[PDB]
RNA sequence: GAGUGGUGGAGAGGUA
């Protein structure tokens, strides 16, 4: 299949981007004063997953887009799967609740489809770009 | 939270008006509380009453 | 289970 270092680099990659697209949503948990001053006092288990600046996000949302109109199911258990931290035996389970060992595996086929149809345009939409570079002084 | 605390923005902390008034009853009823069962004087006891 | 604080309250001044 696919080479394991690309598959942590698209691991990484996508699950920034489910950090990222996971912080606009308005039913989120809204904490009290208390609890916020003693998460910056002393937190737990309580730490993040990061994100991007968002133009790089603009546009793996604009190639995931392009490709994943023809696929509704496989969209919605990547976002279900990036977006609230569900396992594919919780998934699998929720999928086949509305055999299951059979839903597994076809939701890890088509996670494995998806993957191998969003990579290689993923490093072209990567090389393509101008890095904007730093500012600079004239005299 | 409905006599909230979130304190300024130098850490020092600015409540109601309420935690303080609650404060101040809590307070003398547990003096009430420590002179009744220490049995005090009458006049003591009916002064912090 | 994935960023974050003024409202609170006072005083002073201003607009329609």
């Amino acid at each position: 299949n696919l080479t394991k270092e690309q598959h942590e680099w698209l691991n990484g990659w996508l699950e920034l981007w489910g950090a990222w697209v996971y912080s606009g949503r308005l039913e989120k948990r809204m904490s009290s004063v208390i609890a916020k001053f003693m998460e910056s006092v002393e937190p737990g288990r309580v730490m993040t997953r990061p994100m991007c600046n968002d133009d790089d996000g603009m546009l793996i949302s604009q190639v995931v887009d392009s490709v994943m109109y023809i696929d509704k199911k496989a969209f919605g258990i990547l976002l279900s799967y990036y977006a609230h931290g569900s396992s594919k035996h919780a998934i699998a389970s929720y999928y086949h609740r509305v055999s299951l060992a059979t839903c597994r595996r076809e939701v890890d086929e088509i996670l494995n489809a998806s993957l191998f149809m969003i990579y290689p345009v993923l490093d072209s939409a990567f090389k393509n770009r101008k890095r904007v570079e730093k500012i600079k002084h004239v005299a | 939270d409905l006599r909230p605390l979130v304190p300024l923005d130098g850490g020092r902390f600015a409540t109601s008006d309420l935690n303080d008034l609650y404060r101040r009853v809590i307070n003398r009823n547990n003096r009430l509380k420590r002179l009744l069962d220490l049995a005090a004087p009458d006049i003591i006891v009916r002064n912090e009453k």
